[PDB]
């Protein structure tokens, strides 16, 4: 049984993944690696700085 | 919220620290003004700590302390004061002086600084902390603090020595350097971050948290430069509390998620809230992960290498430099930089070519040459400054540098190769391991020193060239400097090759410049000579102060003497 910050980090990796494959990222990759994110912040760090380098 | 810093700072630190904020916005002000003014601000604290109901204690530390800061006479930064804090602070901040104009301050004899400071320690060392702080307005207060602390220890201990002077000058002058450049480094990054944005501000933070926490995963660290990003930004502006309380917070953040970052950790997150994000940045590398793979299965032989790139390019880059970076705390920054640009030069050039593979199969082989490069350059140089010791070392390098740019001002040519070996001492004790990093660290800053100078008195065509290259280029620039072939000697001057009894009475330190000083002049006045022939010469000449300066009869023996080697000298070349 999850703890409720794993829970949160686990909704913000798919949250992000999905939010990621709406921009155009296709690849396994950065999905990969929003995966090895271990606190949401980082999640949404990483997310965005994904979403500024697809332009 | 005042109560919160006073309690948490205690008297001594908080103090100290508004003494330096008020001598960074008030820079011309007397310390005795000062001093009465940070007591009134203190002893309002630890009473309206007291009692937490009295009036203006809730209101903002801007607030507090912009209200005090407009209580006094004298003044076109006379428009401010009438702006209803934030919607104001940008005010004070936006006239601040680049640099000043005041008394390039003077350090006292020894005798002199230790008789002050026994007499009284408090009202020398804060005297001096006011001092310091209104000449570098932008210097982080709390980093000033600690270097005010580690001023009382040196003053503490050799005040109380056989050798006072011996022991004193030498902490004197590593805390000077050591505060210049960590001034001078703030400069750099806040100007960088100016002229090429956050993007290469980021790519440096990348390679430089990567070295440091090889053990974090990309995002960790993306996560990290991105909050490092914002702080330096804020830190940029110049205010000490919004600066501070981004910094605290970072240090905070890595401190809670510490047994992921990094095992090294430890003592930092457990420091005092004022020490933390300072123990933290500088923090020795993690070891790496056991068993990292080459960069070769997701950057070359994948197929989806471009599919990747194009997606995402700077993040692609960012974690190539991640890899890399992570797996080499042996390679300084810059070179790991210029190892992710020729990579995204070589994905650029190809990723749009008939066969992406084709192209960029080769990638790693580009980088052997530029790893080459200042490795091997640290080899010669090292291997140089242990034949030599720190001295001779720098006369190597006041020689090479005189050669190579003798337009140079013979101070600076003495300055910058006094502080380029003093690199080598402070670096080539290191193995081959840790050696490119420290080199990096350490010669930027004396490469921007020179600049500075170099920028606001410019003399030389190919030394400015170097200046306004990127930061990556600097200092392979000037690594390319040729000797000057075309240079014609300087006229003699015999005052520049004369001497008096006065030098054996120096300082060493301040000998030694003496005689760098006239090293420098005589290969600008003989630009051809051979080192070969300069050993002869440095050689007669250190046996020429010590001749003389053990002898009953110094003038004459300096004078006539002086004689003796000059046209020992003028005779043997040209
Ligand atoms: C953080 O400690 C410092 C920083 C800057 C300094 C500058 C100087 C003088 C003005 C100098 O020689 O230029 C002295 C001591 C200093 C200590
Ligand atoms: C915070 C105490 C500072 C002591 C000042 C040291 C005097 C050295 C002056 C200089 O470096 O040219
Ligand atoms: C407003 C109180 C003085 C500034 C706060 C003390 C410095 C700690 C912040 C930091 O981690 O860099
Ligand atoms: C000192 C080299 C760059 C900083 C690396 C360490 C991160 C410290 C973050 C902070 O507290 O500001
Ligand atoms: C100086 C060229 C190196 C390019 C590296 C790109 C830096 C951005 C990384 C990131 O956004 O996380
Ligand atoms: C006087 C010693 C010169 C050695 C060069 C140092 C290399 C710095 C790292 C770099 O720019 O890539
Ligand atoms: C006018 C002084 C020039 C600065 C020296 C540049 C340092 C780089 C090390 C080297 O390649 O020698």
């Amino acid at each position: 049984h999850m703890t409720i910050d794993q829970w949160l980090l686990k909704n913000a990796k798919e949250d992000a993944i999905a939010e990621l494959k709406k921009a155009g990222i296709t690849s396994d990759f950065y999905f990969n690696a929003i995966n090895k994110a271990k606190t949401v912040e980082e999640v949404n760090a990483l997310k965005n700085e994904i979403l500024k380098a697809h332009a | 919220e005042v109560a919160h810093r006073f309690k948490d700072l205690g008297e001594e630190n908080f103090k100290a620290l508004v003494l330096i904020a008020f001598a960074q916005y008030l820079q011309q002000c007397p310390f005795e003004d000062h001093v009465k003014l940070v007591n009134e601000v203190t002893e309002f604290a630890k009473t309206c700590v007291a009692d937490e109901s009295a009036e203006n204690c809730d209101k903002s530390l801007h607030t507090l302390f912009g209200d005090k800061l407009c209580t006094v006479a004298t003044l076109e930064m006379a428009d401010c004061c009438a702006k209803q804090e934030p919607e104001r602070n940008e005010c004070f901040l936006q006239h601040k002086d680049d640099n000043p104009n005041l008394p390039r301050l003077v350090r006292p004899e020894v005798d002199v600084m230790c008789t002050a400071f026994h007499d009284n320690e408090e009202t020398f060392l804060k005297k001096y902390l006011y001092e310091i702080a209104r000449r570098h307005p932008y210097f982080y207060a709390p980093e000033l603090l600690f270097f005010a602390k580690r001023y009382k220890a040196a003053f503490t201990e050799c005040c109380q020595a056989a050798d006072k002077a011996a022991c004193l000058l030498p902490k004197l002058d590593e805390l000077r350097d050591e505060g210049k450049a960590s001034s001078a480094k703030q400069r750099l990054k806040c100007a960088s971050l100016q002229k090429f944005g956050e993007r290469a501000f980021k790519a440096w933070a990348v390679a430089r948290l990567s070295q440091r926490f090889p053990k974090a995963e990309f995002a960790e660290v993306s996560k990290l430069v991105t909050d490092l990003t914002k702080v330096h930004t804020e830190c940029c502006h110049g205010d000490l509390l919004e600066c501070a309380d981004d910094r605290a917070d970072l240090a905070k953040y890595i401190c809670e998620n510490q047994d992921s970052i990094s095992s090294k950790l430890k003592e930092c997150c457990e420091k005092p809230l004022l020490e933390k994000s300072h123990c933290i940045a500088e923090v020795e590398n993690d070891e790496m992960p056991a068993d990292l793979p080459s960069l070769a299965a997701d950057f070359v032989e994948s197929k989806d290498v471009c599919k990747n790139y194009a997606e995402a390019k700077d993040v692609f880059l960012g974690m190539f430099l991640y890899e890399y970076a992570r797996r080499h705390p042996d390679y300084s920054v810059v070179l790991l930089l210029r190892l992710a640009k020729t990579y995204e030069t070589t994905l650029e050039k190809c990723c749009a070519a008939a066969d992406p593979h084709e192209c960029y199969a080769k990638v790693f082989d580009e980088f052997k040459p530029l790893v080459e490069e200042p490795q091997n350059l640290i080899k010669q140089n090292c291997e140089l400054f242990e034949q030599l010791g720190e001295y001779k070392f720098q006369n190597a390098l006041l020689v090479r540098y005189t050669k190579k740019v003798p337009q140079v001002s013979t101070p600076t040519l003495v300055e910058v190769s006094r502080n380029l070996g003093k690199v080598g001492s402070k670096c080539c004790k290191h193995p081959e391991a840790k050696r490119m990093p420290c080199a990096e660290d350490y010669l930027s800053v004396v490469l921007n020193q020179l600049c500075v100078l170099h920028e606001k008195t410019p003399v030389s065509d190919r030394v400015t060239k170097c200046c306004t290259e990127s930061l990556v280029n600097r200092r392979p620039c000037f690594s390319a400097l040729e000797v000057d072939e075309t240079y014609v000697p300087k006229e003699f001057n015999a005052e520049t090759f004369t001497f008096h009894a006065d030098i054996c009475t120096l300082s060493e330190k301040e000998r030694q410049i003496k005689k760098q000083t006239a090293l420098v002049e005589l290969v600008k006045h003989k630009p051809k000579a051979t080192k070969e022939q300069l050993k002869a010469v440095m050689d007669d000449f250190a046996a020429f102060v010590e001749k003389c300066c053990k002898a009953d009869d110094k003038e004459t023996c300096f004078a006539e003497e002086g004689k003796k080697l000059v046209a020992a000298s003028q005779a043997a070349l040209g």
